[PDB]
Parts: C-alpha cells; sequence; structure tokens
C-alpha cells in the first residue's frame, strides 16, 4: 500500500479545503457564545455570527437565548479580520492571569479564547464545551489561513481520505500497484496522429 | 373454486366447449348477485387457459365485455372498482404477453368495447385519493397496447363527427387533468417518463386525427386547437434539464431509455403551428403566450426551431395587417415575456439567439419586418435588463438591492409605458417596503399608481382593474380606495400633513360627486386625529448622509 | 505518435496509479479512472475519461490494465455468475452518488442519517467485495441480493431518491418497458418495500421485539440452544442430569431429556 499510501496523503487538498469550508460554514451559523464571569444578571449566552461575507462578525452581550444565533444587528457588528494578530488558547489568555473579580477557575482551561485587535482589545470568550472550541477556533485560523487545531479536525481528514480512495481502488481490484512506476514506453517524436484528432 | 379445475379439465376436454359452457354458465348468473366474487372467478380464468387464445379468447372475452361494460355505469360501481381494475390489469397483461398469441385484431375488438368504456370510467372514476392510479395504469397499458392504425380503425372512425368531436374534447380535457395533478409519488420516475411516452403517441394519434378531419376539411368547428395546444404545452412543462441533471447519469439514462421527448414534442407542435395556415390568425391572440415557454427551454435545438415561429406569427398577422399590425401580438409578447422573465426562466443565450433569428427572419422580409425589429430590439433591451435584475437579485439578496434594480426597471417600464406591468412591479416594490415597515415609501408608491387614475366614473381600462379584488371598480372607486390605504400608511407613517392632503381631496371628491357624507365623517375624524399629532408629539429628525461610490 | 484505431474493446479501461502529466490530455490520473477510450495504440489508449467524458488522454498500455469487456458482461462471457454484474455496476454508480449525497451531508447537522448512511455503506462495500468472489452459494447469492436491494432502495429512500425494480438480476428487466402493467405492480412492490421500511425504522431503530415477530413469522421450526458450563453441587455421588423442556403451566415436558453424568468428584464424569 505504500504507492497507494503515497496517493492517498499525496492527493491532500480537496479534503481540506472541504473541512475548512464546513468550518466556516459552521462559524457563519454559529450559536450563543460564552462571556467571562456572567453570574450576576449577565447574559452568558450570546450570539457570535459571521457575515456570510466572512469579513464581519455579528457579536456582543445578546440575551440569555436558548435558540442561539438570532439574526439581527448585534451590539457590535464588526471584528475586523485584516489585523486579528490571533486568538490565544490557555494560559496566554489575560484573563485567566486575573486575580481579583474576574478569576476564572481551573475548569475554564480549555474554553479560553481571546481574539487579538485593536493591539489593546481583547475577547475573551468561553465555549461550552471543548469541540465546538476546537471547532471555533479551526474556523479562524482558516480565517487566518492556517491550519487546523481540532482534534476532530484530524478524525474528520482521516476518514474521508481513507473512504475516498477506498472508494478508487474499485478499479484495480485483483490488480497490483508496482511500487517502481512502470515505465514509460518511448513516444514517437512525431505527433503525426494517423487518425483524427478528438 | 370452479376455476381450479379448468387447468386439467382443458387438459382432458375440448377448449372452446369448455369456454362456451364456462360462458353460458357465468351469463346464468342473475344481475344482482355475489359480483365481486364472480370478479375474482373469471380472473382466475383468463389467469389459465387463455395461455391458448384463439379458440377462448374471441369466446370468453364477449362476457367479460358484457360484464364490465355493465360495471361501467350503473350508478353502484362503488364496490367493484378495485376488482374490476384488477380484472382489466389481468386481461391486458396478458394480452401484452406475445407467445400467448396472435391477438391483434382481439386486440381491436377489445379496442371497440372496452376502450370508450374506460374512458368514461376514468370520466367518473377521477378522485385521486382512491385506487385511481391502477386505473391509469390500465389505461396506459391499453394505450401503449395499442396500434396507429388501431387507433384508426375505429375510434377515429365512429359514428356522427359530433360525437366524436365530444369524445376527443372529453379526452384531452382528461389529459390536462392528468399531466397536471399527476397521481404518482413524483419517486416512480420510471412511470412518469413511460406514461409520457404513452400520452405522446397518443396525442400523436389524436392530432393526425385532427389533421385528416378537421382541417380546412372541416372548414367549420375548428375550436379545439385552443384545448389541443394547452394540453400539449402543459405536457411540456416537467421533466426539464435540472431534474434530468440530479444524477449525470440522469440525463444519460433518460436519453438512452428515452431520449429528449421534449424535442420531438415541440417539432411536432411546430409543424401542426405550420399546418393551422389559414386559421393562424383566428387563433394567435390566445396562443402567442403558450409558445413562449417552450420557446424558453433550456435547450437549444427545438428553440432553434422555434424562435422562427414567432415571426411566422408576426407573419400571419402581416397578412391581417391591412386593419392595424401586430400591436395585439406584441403586447401579449411582452406582457408574458415579462412575467416568465422575472420567473426565473430565460437565460442571455436565449437572448442573443432570439436577436439573431428574429433579425435574419426580419431581413428577408418588407417594411413590417423592419418594425418588428425596432420593437424587438426593444425586446432586447427588455431581456437585458430583465437579466441584469434577476442575477442582483440572485446575487446580493439585499432589500437595499432589489429595491434599487425593481426601481430601475420600474423607471424602463414608465419610459416604455406598458403600464400595466409597471403597476404590477409597483405592487412588488409594494410589498418591499411593507416588509421593510416604510410606510412612507409604499405610501408613495401607492401614490404613483393613483397618480394615473381619475375621479371619473367610468373604469377606463381594467389594466387598473388589478389581481387582489377585480369587479366593476368604478375609476372614482378605485382611485379612492386606493387613497384611503395611503392615508393609513401615513399615519402609521407619522407624516400626517400629507395625510391632511390627500384628505381634503377625498373629502372635495365625496362632496360634489358621491354624496355619501359617512365616509365624509370617518375620514375627518381621522384627519382631526391627525391636527392632534401634529401639533401634539415630537419626532425626532432623520440625518442625512452623502455616499459616494467609486 | 500515430496509428490511433477505434475499437469498443476498451470500455474498462484501467489506471494503475496517479497517471505522470506526461500528455497534454493527461494529469495525476485517479485509480478507479475507469476511462471510455476511443482510440487504440499499443502502447497508448486514448479517449473519454470517465472524470470527463468530453476529453481525450493518452494513457499508457503498461498503465492501462486492459479489459475487453463492455457495459454488456455475457456477449464476451466476462461474467464472474449471469445476472449478477449488472447490480455491481449499479451498485458502485450509487456508491458514486451517496459520496456526492455525502459532501453534501456532514456540511449540515445530518450526522444520525449520516452515520446511518455511514453503517449501510460499510455493509454494502463489504457485500461487494465478498461477491466478487462467486463462491457463495445459490441461496446466498439470493439473499445478498435481496437484502443489498432492501438496503440500498432505503438509502435513496431517506434521501429522496428515485427507486429501481425487477428485485432480482440486476434489476433492469423490468425497466426494460417490456410491459406496462407488471411495470406498475413492480412499482407498488417496491413502494410496498418503501412503506414496509419507513414504518420498520421506527419499529427496529427503536424497538426489538417487532422485529423478532416479523422474523418469526416467516419460519416455523426454532431452536433452543444450551451450552453447559459446569455443575455446581454437593453430591459426592454419582449424580444424572435430565435437562429438557417443561411446560409449568401444562405440568409436562416440551423436549425429551437430555442425560448428563456427572461425577462425585465435582466434576462430570
Amino acid at each position: 500500500s505504500r504507492p497507494i499510501l503515497e496517493l492517498k496523503e499525496k492527493i491532500q487538498p480537496e479534503i481540506l479545503e472541504l473541512i475548512k469550508q464546513q468550518r466556516l460554514n459552521r462559524l457563519v451559523e454559529g450559536t450563543c457564545f460564552r462571556k467571562l464571569n456572567a453570574r450576576r444578571r449577565q447574559d452568558k449566552f450570546w450570539y457570535c455570527r459571521l457575515s456570510p461575507n466572512h469579513k464581519v462578525l455579528h457579536y456582543g452581550d445578546l440575551e440569555e437565548s436558548p435558540q442561539g444565533e438570532v439574526p439581527h444587528d448585534s451590539l457590535q457588528d464588526k471584528l475586523p479580520v485584516a489585523d486579528i494578530k490571533a486568538v490565544v488558547t490557555g494560559k496566554d489568555c489575560p484573563h485567566m492571569k486575573e486575580k481579583g473579580a474576574l478569576k476564572q477557575n481551573k475548569e475554564v482551561l480549555e474554553l479560553a479564547f481571546s481574539i487579538l485587535y485593536d493591539s489593546n482589545c481583547q475577547l475573551n470568550f468561553i465555549a461550552p464545551d471543548k469541540h465546538e472550541y476546537c471547532i471555533w477556533t479551526d474556523g479562524l485560523n482558516a480565517l487566518l489561513g492556517k491550519d487546523m487545531m481540532s482534534d476532530l479536525t484530524r478524525n474528520d481528514l482521516d476518514t474521508l481520505l481513507s473512504m475516498e480512495i477506498k472508494l478508487r481502488l474499485l478499479d484495480l481490484e485483483n490488480i497490483q500497484i508496482p511500487d517502481a512506476p512502470p515505465p514509460i514506453p518511448k513516444e514517437p517524436s512525431n505527433y503525426d496522429f494517423v487518425y483524427d484528432c478528438n | 373454486y370452479l376455476p381450479s379445475i379448468i387447468n386439467d379439465v382443458k387438459l382432458v376436454f375440448d377448449p372452446v366447449e369448455l369456454s362456451v359452457l364456462f360462458c353460458k354458465f357465468i351469463q346464468s348468473i342473475p344481475d344482482n348477485q355475489l359480483v365481486r366474487q364472480k370478479l375474482n372467478c373469471m380472473t382466475k380464468i383468463v389467469e389459465s387457459t387463455l395461455f391458448r387464445q384463439s379458440e377462448c379468447r374471441e369466446v370468453l372475452l364477449p362476457l367479460l365485455t358484457d360484464q364490465l361494460s355493465g360495471q361501467l355505469d350503473d350508478n353502484s360501481n362503488k364496490p367493484d372498482h378495485e376488482a374490476s381494475s384488477q380484472l382489466l390489469s389481468n386481461i391486458l397483461e396478458v394480452l401484452d404477453r406475445k407467445d400467448v398469441g396472435a391477438t391483434a385484431v382481439h386486440i381491436q375488438l377489445i379496442m371497440e368495447r372496452l376502450l370508450r368504456r374506460i374512458n368514461r370510467t376514468v370520466i367518473g372514476m377521477n378522485r385521486q385519493s382512491p385506487h385511481i392510479g391502477s386505473f391509469v395504469a390500465c389505461m396506459i397499458a391499453l394505450l401503449q397496447q395499442m396500434d396507429d392504425s388501431h387507433y384508426s380503425h375505429y375510434i377515429s372512425t365512429f359514428k356522427t363527427r359530433q360525437d366524436i368531436i365530444d369524445f376527443l374534447m372529453e379526452t384531452f380535457i382528461m389529459f390536462k387533468d392528468l399531466i397536471g395533478k399527476n397521481v404518482y409519488a413524483k419517486d416512480w420516475m420510471v412511470m412518469n417518463m413511460t406514461q409520457n411516452r404513452v400520452f405522446l403517441r397518443a396525442i400523436n394519434q389524436f392530432a393526425e386525427v385532427l389533421t385528416r378531419f378537421f382541417m380546412d376539411q372541416a372548414s367549420f368547428e375548428l375550436q379545439l386547437w385552443n384545448n389541443y395546444f394547452h394540453l400539449a404545452v402543459a405536457f411540456l412543462t416537467h421533466e426539464s434539464l435540472q431534474l434530468e441533471t440530479f444524477s449525470q447519469a440522469k440525463r444519460n439514462k433518460i436519453v438512452k431509455k428515452y431520449g429528449d421527448m421534449r424535442k420531438e414534442i415541440g417539432f411536432r407542435i411546430r409543424d401542426m403551428w405550420y399546418n393551422l395556415g389559414p386559421h393562424k390568425i383566428k387563433f394567435i391572440p390566445s396562443m402567442v403566450g403558450p409558445i413562449l415557454e417552450v420557446t424558453l427551454t433550456p435547450e437549444v435545438e427545438l428553440r432553434k426551431a422555434t424562435i422562427p415561429i414567432f415571426f411566422d406569427m408576426m407573419q400571419c398577422e402581416f397578412n391581417f395587417s391591412g386593419n392595424g399590425n401586430f400591436h395585439m401580438f406584441e403586447n401579449e409578447l411582452i406582457t408574458k415575456l415579462d412575467q416568465e422573465v422575472e420567473g426565473g426562466r430565460g437565460d442571455e443565450q436565449y437572448k442573443v439567439l432570439l436577436e439573431k433569428l428574429l433579425l435574419e427572419h426580419c431581413r428577408k422580409h418588407k417594411y413590417l419586418s423592419s418594425s418588428g425589429e425596432v420593437f424587438a430590439l426593444l425586446v432586447s433591451s427588455l431581456l437585458e435588463n430583465l437579466l441584469d435584475y434577476r442575477t442582483i437579485i440572485m446575487q446580493d439578496e439585499s432589500k437595499e438591492n432589489r429595491m434599487s434594480c425593481t426601481v430601475n426597471v420600474l423607471n424602463f417600464y414608465k419610459e416604455k409605458k406598458r403600464e400595466d406591468i409597471y403597476i404590477r412591479y409597483l405592487y412588488k416594490l409594494r410589498d418591499l417596503h411593507r416588509d421593510c415597515e416604510n410606510y412612507t415609501e409604499a405610501a408613495y408608491t401607492l401614490l404613483l399608481h393613483a397618480e394615473l387614475l381619475q375621479w371619473s366614473d367610468k373604469p377606463c381600462v381594467p389594466h387598473l382593474l388589478q389581481r387582489d379584488s377585480y369587479y366593476v371598480y368604478t375609476q372614482q372607486e378605485l382611485k379612492e380606495k386606493l387613497y384611503q390605504e395611503i392615508i393609513s400608511y401615513f399615519d402609521k407613517g407619522k407624516m400626517w400633513e400629507k395625510a391632511i392632503k390627500l384628505s381634503k381631496e377625498l373629502a372635495e371628491t365625496y362632496e360634489s360627486k358621491v354624496f355619501d357624507y359617512e365616509g365624509l365623517g370617518n375620514l375627518l375624524k381621522k384627519r382631526a386625529s391627525f391636527y392632534e399629532n401634529i401639533i401634539k408629539a415630537m419626532r425626532p429628525q432623520p440625518e442625512y448622509f452623502a455616499v459616494g461610490y467609486y | 505518435m500515430a496509428r490511433w484505431i477505434p475499437t469498443k474493446r476498451q470500455k474498462y479501461g484501467v489506471a494503475i496509479y496517479n497517471y505522470n502529466a506526461s500528455q497534454d490530455v493527461e494529469l495525476s490520473l485517479q485509480i478507479g479512472d475507469t476511462v471510455h477510450i476511443l482510440e487504440m495504440y499499443e502502447g497508448w489508449y486514448r479517449g473519454y475519461t470517465l472524470q470527463n467524458k468530453s476529453k481525450k488522454g493518452i494513457f499508457p498500455e503498461t498503465y492501462i490494465h486492459l479489459k475487453e469487456a463492455t457495459v454488456e458482461d455475457l456477449g464476451q462471457h466476462e461474467t464472474v455468475i449471469p445476472g449478477e454484474l449488472p447490480l455491481v455496476q449499479e451498485l458502485t454508480s450509487t456508491l458514486r452518488e451517496w459520496a456526492v449525497i455525502w459532501r453534501k451531508l456532514y456540511v449540515n447537522n445530518k450526522l444520525t442519517l449520516f452515520r446511518q448512511l455511514q453503517q449501510m455503506t460499510y455493509s454494502l462495500i463489504e457485500w461487494r467485495s465478498q461477491i466478487l468472489s462467486g463462491t457463495l452459494p445459490k441461496d446466498e447469492l439470493a439473499e445478498l441480493k435481496k437484502k443489498v436491494t432492501a438496503k440500498i432502495d432505503h438509502g435513496n429512500r431517506m434521501l429522496g431518491l428515485d427507486l429501481v425494480v425487477r428485485d432480482d438480476n440486476g434489476n433492469i428487466l423490468d425497466p426494460d418497458e417490456t410491459s406496462t402493467i407488471a411495470l406498475f405492480k413492480a412499482h407498488e412492490v417496491a413502494s410496498k418495500r418503501i412503506e414496509e421500511k419507513i414504518q420498520e425504522e421506527k419499529s427496529i431503530l427503536q424497538n426489538l421485539d417487532l422485529r423478532g415477530q416479523s422474523i418469526f413469522s416467516t419460519i416455523h421450526t426454532y431452536g433452543l440452544y444450551v451450552n453447559f458450563k459446569n455443575f455446581v453441587c454437593n453430591i459426592g455421588e454419582d449424580a444424572e442430569l435430565f435437562m429438557a423442556l417443561y411446560d409449568p403451566d401444562q405440568s409436562t415436558f416440551i423436549s425429551e431429556n437430555y442425560l448428563i453424568r456427572w461425577g462425585s468428584n465435582g466434576m462430570p464424569k
């Protein structure tokens, strides 16, 4: 399966772009995200909707909405995607290093993601669980045009690439791929096709 | 139980004597005893021993015909629909059997003994919730089992022409009511295709009978072409490229198994329209519309064949252009074309080939073809306008863009002065602004509509008579009703000044012309509310910005 | 390059791996690129590819796994068994379709039915692989055909896909416009399968006794399997175990006594 494996991993890009468009679709549909220490009458649920243009984010302190995203002008309908330095994950989020009233506890170590913008403004947000945290980070990194950091993303990569090549080798049933590629027979220098082209 | 013996009894007995004995026995049944049971009986009978037919079929069936024709209409067929359907299914199947025996002439006997019968049945058997689908299957199996020569032998050669005319009209309204409100799950695509092929065959046959008994041969009674083209075009209004596209092989599957039925359908319709000859002009303005969509077909070749029909019909009018010209034709053309294209139907290649074809057809021809050239240049302008409209509609999906483009086409029409479709888009934009609650803008639109109206009594054109409600609507009444609604909008538009302005003139029209003072009372009541609002409360001043697009 | 000759014994133009891009009309040709070649060269073959049936590509003979077979597998007797190969090609096509709708799927939150499709796909591909060999008995052929047709038409069903008829032998005999009424009753039988499966999705996907009664209404004879492990009793002498089925309500036995000899050591004799 060495030619098989090299062929499978060598035609990578389609699944990669496929997955990342799926990611950005998920970002656009989004959901109500989570704030910091939204306890004393603070709406911990609030939607962060990416534009279908995928350039502006529709977000802010919306109500405790179980339904999730609601289509309207959010509190802030812009996140400048052209100047997001990065999103810090984990202890790199300064809001975790807060030791006063905004002390995030040790059960949100994997839900910390602060969008860097304005070179001083951040968006320290929380995720309901790890899977969509990684999902959103993947989608943003796609907006960054970079690698994906969801374990589920690698899962999809592997399963779909394996399926795809699996459904390719039906033509080679009862045939073997020579590890050394077959020699290219000499092509006569003349291209005077005796038969008509097309 | 008695059918159980017939097999080996035949094996050791005379075929035809058995046949006639069973026939006489069944005829010995009193006419109101155990109908379903006997139906099952001769079901099993036609099951076996019908492999050898030439000695029994011709004698067994006459009985079956008699009882099924009794089942035709006795006002008590309610119990026997499903059973008689089963009988028909089985008999038609065994007739479709090839090795069983020669039946072509016997197929005819079935024709003349069962065809009009089942037609009248489905006429009565006209509800879709029941097992009607079985009957439809039976009758289509009939129709495919036939032959064109068959179709001709007697069904085409009935008694007086009136009877056959009524029969043909009934068949055609049936076929239209069948293809419309289709009876299948939309999943039995094989059924849909086969039904299309068989309906194609049948409508072909009824087309040649129309030619050979109802052309100038029948110099009069030549209406039914309205129905026939209606049915044909309706049949040409599904099973199109995109359904064909779902799988790539879907195109391939259908074209291999059936080809593009639409192609020969359109060709048949085309040659038929050509065949109409002198009756074309007597028949043009109604059927102008019914041909655009077949011209709009997403294919290429029959379109190439079909645009010339437009020049053919304007030519027909040119022969009639001694009194006027194709103004009637072009008006319907414009209207239809507008609503179909705005329905998201056409494409630019269509417009290019249209221009090419119409211009080429007009070049060979005279002055009136030059007038057609300029009008079709107008047409091409309209086409590109609508195409731009729809591409922006599908492209931005924003209120701003759609209102912008619809206003653009509105102004275009105002230039073109086709006021009716102009009103139509007026109402479209009204719907949009209402969706945005832009009461000011919506009411202004209704104002623009009311502008063309007068306070006269006579409703001058039914063009201003819209689809919202339609009866006499004296010009005065429509104007005042519009004004009323506009006033409502201004009121919830918080612009009471214009409300007052129109309230005054509504009042004066009441006073001088209708003398209905109750309307006065209510109108000015609201007028007082308006003055109260305007002096009493305060409302914010909207800001204005300059947007420079570059 | 010259001397190309039209032929129709190449319908299975088989790639070997992702081809080199040597030709202006060839690329990293995908594994299952069954290409409809039109023209023959000894070392090369150019014609329509499955990816683009309107384009040519000159492909090495050492790269083509030549197959003289055409769309019909009986004229050249390419059938592993007659009347079955149509099924494998059709199911491969449906797998292509399944993958397409699969792309259509994950982008949407249909993951439950998505995974159900996944497991049906696994079952179908393994059934395909095993029946690629004709080693199965005729009863196995019939049973596989029935169940695979059921599964595949069900897959068409919940995906809103059109259906096929002619349960056995390639599902193609009926759609060959042989009849018209037999076609209608075939469509009715298939839709009956459809209604069966739509009512039994909530019957088996949720409950487990309805399938038991349905299967048990198809067979009349049954066998209870008893696998003894060890006898835990304090006797100290030889023991005879008369194992059988009994009816407490009827106060009688239902099966003959099965005699087990048990030794005095705690072990069977």
